[PDB]
């Protein structure tokens, strides 16, 4: 129970950060969820001589009607002092995982009393009435990236018992989030986690079959100038990811100015160019590997009728995760509910595949995305984004 | 001798590195030292300072402010140099409370505190850097030397301290006395009730003895401030509450500073006033950062006869819906009013459109939006319902094809013209029967010149050829070429990434006037299928020829 140093990197001063408007629900919600924290020390009052804040925000988690608290530790995070696991390749090619919540394990823990002053926080008023609850976190806090990193040894001593039990069970953790794998493929892994549940309390995601899903070129029996023209569009984009695309037999066929609507048989030649190019897109690409010193980008792409794509890379047509998303979710009049949950999908695949998360490329503007994202986010963890504003050309060929 | 509860002292720090204050006291004449004196030893009686021995090495410089009545003499201490040396204190009452958040109460009652600076302790350990010399008459005798004691006015962390210290004393009143409502800015308290005009001064009046109990000063005398109040530019009244008067200058000519000043002063009049347009004058501004240096005027004329009106704004009623009404004004205009009953607005606004190229009235309602949704939640706590100029059929169309992610929260029709409306609908699909234009148009970088033209599938023809233009302005007007020339169903065939990235924004005005003429153009077509293929790669149609030569 004793406290461990901890301090900011060199040259950083703490996070100053504002606090964005909050509805009177959720101003509410915190306010009896921060006088509950502080009748049990989780949190402590503080004072003007504190300048550092972090925004917080209130969230109803699914299977739940009751508001939690999320803090936005992002920029403590990127200030906080690097703490000195590698990630489980396993985990990824585990049949199926499971995601737990182990936050309020981190509350038992005392915070170093010289670094709370950092995880200051405000609870805001309506219209400026009164000055907002300033608070301090006395324990380890939630959405922190120093929280896992210190209980590590305490969760290592805890889940030792049932890793020796099952050595085929994967055990990750990223930030109040623990990950459990297996090959299992049974429903009594459903129990087995009310195993690990219980084994805790003493103290549901499958992978895609494709990390890169392959561009396809359609089949058809007659082709019209327009259905040439745009695959010919596809196969020049697709020769900046693949090297032999030919496009020059196909692109003869277009010859005249002929009509969009006109059928153009193919000749034996151009039929040989679409196949040779067909064979090249089953191949993979070509040198594509992950580096851990650099960030991971994910570009997402509006389709239309509750259809989204991604792509995860690091260096421009070299990707190393691409992926569709539908929904039935309580969604289909909303696109930026859609985005969000879209959004949260793609941040916890990253998070099993490298243990990371990526910086988003978003198909919205930022007033309308910065408006309305917490409505719906339900995730302890919060990616970096940045707004896209000149419609991609690209988004038909991921179709 | 009652017992005043103490107010714990606020732990105060310097910034990093830096060991305090020591800055030279400015000379001063002989009578403006002795009326210096005279307000030291009292406040020194007073306990607001103390005397300090030769061992304090920092000092700030003090200098004597008359106003002339009374041939009276004010202390004035600057702690300019300490500012910069004191450590950084939390964001205090950044904004203000705006009058139409406030609730209606029967009773309500203003307080200001008096010495309030005066009435709280300091840090000991602070003390010693807020020391101050008065300067000896003729310099013949060591100056006095003295140290605040208290909260020196015109110090960094007075105001944050304060503000802290005044809110942990009225916070059990307010939980003991549910039923009224304080606010808290700066020296002043704002306490309504619903009550009886008797059990609220009651509770006045109680209030007032618990300052008394931490020793906290109070208007007990008949308050001199009585409704209606005059606070932060506002004109408070009962049931209603309006600006202050706004005072526009008249001049023959009109320096960049009074522009900078006329703009400002419009916008504050816009929270209440309809229709308050500042966009001509802003245009003025652009360019400038001097402030030495109008077509436009007429709507600032008629701004005058705007103001010249009153206008007032109601309070807020929690059991009612919130609602607010936008409408379009023109040029990138847009004007709103938030209301809760019809033709009672608490507030009214404008939101002009961000300086983009191109931009349609969709986009620009949605921005509209976010901002009355983001003013209202600081406001209110909560998203008005909203009044929008769009019909439903449009704003579904837009949403569902637009690229891009939107969303616009609960909202409903209504019928004010001009309508919001979507100009023209490219196709998704070739079409049967409609000729094909292939288009292109390119330009000499080094001569400027260049040609834009079409080939169809008909053996229609034209290329052009253009003096003063660039290959993004030519490949513009080849489309625009099709766009005259071709009936109205038509399939055209580009490969210019920068034009289809124009049209597939979907934009209804422009700055390019070639932009706008497109727009012209696809508003009187039926149907236009806009298809792109790779330049230089042999697609049939695709005259880079005719347009290079
Ligand atoms: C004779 C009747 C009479 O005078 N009533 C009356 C007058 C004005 C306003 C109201 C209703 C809103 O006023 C308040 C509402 C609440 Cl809930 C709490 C405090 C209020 O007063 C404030 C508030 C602020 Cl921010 C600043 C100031 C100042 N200066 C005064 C009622």
């Amino acid at each position: 129970i004793e406290t461990v140093p901890v301090k900011l990197k060199p040259g950083m001063d703490g996070p100053k950060v504002k606090q964005w408007p909050l509805t009177e629900e959720k101003i509410k919600a915190l306010v009896e969820i921060c006088t509950e924290m502080e009748k049990e020390g989780k949190i402590s009052k503080i004072g003007p001589e504190n300048p550092y804040n972090t925004p917080v925000f209130a969230i109803k988690k699914k299977d739940s009607t009751k508001w939690r608290k999320l803090v936005d530790f992002r920029e403590l995070n990127k200030r906080t002092q690097d703490f000195w696991i590698p990630h489980p390749a396993g985990l990824k090619k585990k049949k199926s995982v499971t995601v737990l919540d182990v936050g309020d394990a981190y509350f038992s823990v005392p915070l170093d009393e010289d670094f709370r002053k950092y995880t200051a926080f405000t609870i805001p008023s309506i219209n400026n009435e009164t000055p907002g609850i300033r608070y301090q976190y006395n324990v380890l806090p939630q959405g922190w990236k120093g929280s896992p990193a210190i209980f590590q040894s305490s969760m290592t001593k805890i889940l030792e018992p049932f890793k020796k039990q099952n050595p085929d069970i994967v055990i990750y953790q990223y930030m109040d989030d623990l990950y459990v794998g297996s090959d299992l493929e049974i429903g009594q892994h459903r129990t087995k986690i009310e195993e690990l549940r219980q084994h805790l309390l003493r103290w549901e995601l499958h992978p895609d079959k494709w990390t890169v899903q392959p561009i396809v070129l359609p089949e058809k029996d007659s082709w019209t100038v327009n259905d040439i023209q745009k695959l010919v569009g596809k196969l020049n984009w697709a020769s900046q990811i693949y090297p032999g695309i030919k496009v020059r037999q196909l692109s003869k066929l277009l010859r005249g100015t002929k009509a969009l609507t006109e059928v153009i048989p193919l000749t034996e030649e151009a039929e040989l160019e679409l196949a040779e190019n067909r064979e090249i897109l089953k191949e993979p690409v070509h040198g594509v590997y992950y580096d851990p010193s650099k960030d991971l980008i994910a570009e997402i792409q509006k389709q239309g009728q509750g259809q989204w794509t991604y792509q995860i890379y690091q260096e421009p047509f070299k990707n190393l995760k691409t992926g569709k998303y539908a929904r039935m979710r309580g969604a289909h009049t909303n696109d930026v509910k859609q985005l969000t949950e879209a959004v949260q999908k793609i941040t916890t695949e990253s998070i099993v595949i490298w243990g990371k998360t990526p910086k988003f490329k978003l198909p919205i503007q930022k007033e309308t995305w910065e408006t309305w994202w917490t409505e719906y986010w339900q995730a302890t963890w919060i990616p970096e984004w940045e707004f896209v504003n000149t419609p991609p050309l690209v988004k038909l060929w991921y179709q | 001798m009652v017992p005043i509860s103490p107010i714990e002292t606020v732990p105060v720090k310097l910034k990093p590195g830096m060991d305090g204050p020591k800055v030279k006291q400015w000379p001063l004449t002989e009578e403006k030292i002795k009326a210096l004196v005279e307000i030291c030893t009292e406040m020194e009686k007073e306990g607001k300072i103390s005397k300090i021995g030769p061992e304090n090495p920092y000092n700030t410089p003090v200098f004597a402010i008359k106003k002339k009545d009374s041939t009276k003499w004010r202390k004035l201490v600057d702690f300019r140099e300490l500012n910069k040396r004191t450590q950084d204190f939390w964001e205090v009452q950044l904004g203000i409370p705006h009058p139409a958040g406030l609730k209606k109460k029967k009773s309500v009652t203003v307080l200001d505190v008096g010495d309030a600076y005066f009435s709280v302790p300091l840090d000991e350990d602070f003390r010693k850097y807020t020391a101050f010399t008065i300067p000896s008459i003729n310099n013949e005798t060591p100056g006095i030397r003295y140290q605040y004691n208290v909260l020196p006015q015109g110090w960094k962390g007075s105001p944050a301290i304060f503000q802290s210290s005044m809110t942990k004393i009225l916070e059990p009143f307010a939980a003991q006395n549910p039923d009224i409502v304080i606010y808290q800015y700066m020296d002043d308290l704002y306490v309504g009730s619903d009550l009886e005009i008797g059990q609220h001064r009651t509770k006045i009046e109680e209030l007032r003895q618990h300052l008394l109990r931490w020793g906290l000063t109070t208007p007990d005398k008949k308050h001199q401030k009585e409704p209606p109040f005059l606070w932060m530019g506002y004109e408070l009244h009962p049931d209603k509450w309006t600006v202050q008067p706004i005072v526009l200058p008249e001049k023959d000519s009109w320096t960049v500073n009074d522009i900078q000043k006329l703009v400002g002063k419009l916008n504050w009049a816009s929270q209440i006033y309809p229709g308050i347009k500042v966009r001509q004058l802003s245009k003025l501004l652009r360019g400038t950062k001097a402030l030495t240096e109008l077509t436009a005027e007429l709507e600032l004329a008629e701004n005058r006869e705007i103001l010249k009106e009153p206008v007032h704004g109601v309070y807020y009623d929690p059991s009612k819906d919130l609602i607010a009404e936008i409408q379009k004004q023109g040029q990138g205009q847009w004007t709103y009013q938030i209301y809760q009953e019809p033709f009672k607005n608490l507030k009214t606004g404008k939101y002009a459109r961000m300086r983009g190229a191109h931009t349609n009235d969709v986009k620009q309602l949605t921005e509209a939006v976010q901002k009355i949704t983001t003013e209202s939640i600081v406001i209110w706590g909560k998203t008005p319902k909203f009044k929008l100029p769009i019909q439903k059929e449009t704003w579904e169309t837009w949403w569902t094809e637009y690229w891009q992610a939107t969303w616009i929260p609960e909202w409903e029709f209504v019928n004010t013209p001009p309508l919001v409306k979507l100009w023209y609908q490219l196709e998704k699909e070739p079409i049967v029967g409609a000729e094909t234009f292939y288009v292109d148009g390119a330009a000499n970088r080094e001569t400027k010149l260049g040609k834009a033209g079409y080939v169809t599938n008909k053996g229609r023809q034209k290329v052009v050829p253009l003096t003063n233009t660039t290959n993004q302005k030519t490949e513009l007007q080849a489309i625009y070429l099709a766009l005259q020339d071709s009936g109205l169903e038509v399939n055209i065939v580009t490969d210019s990434q920068y034009a289809l990235g124009i049209i597939q924004a979907q934009p209804d005005k422009s700055e390019s006037e070639l932009v706008n003429q497109i727009i012209e153009q696809l508003i009187k077509k039926e149907k236009v299928y806009l298809a792109w293929v790779p330049a230089h790669k042999g697609i049939g149609g695709n005259e880079q020829v005719d347009k290079l030569v």
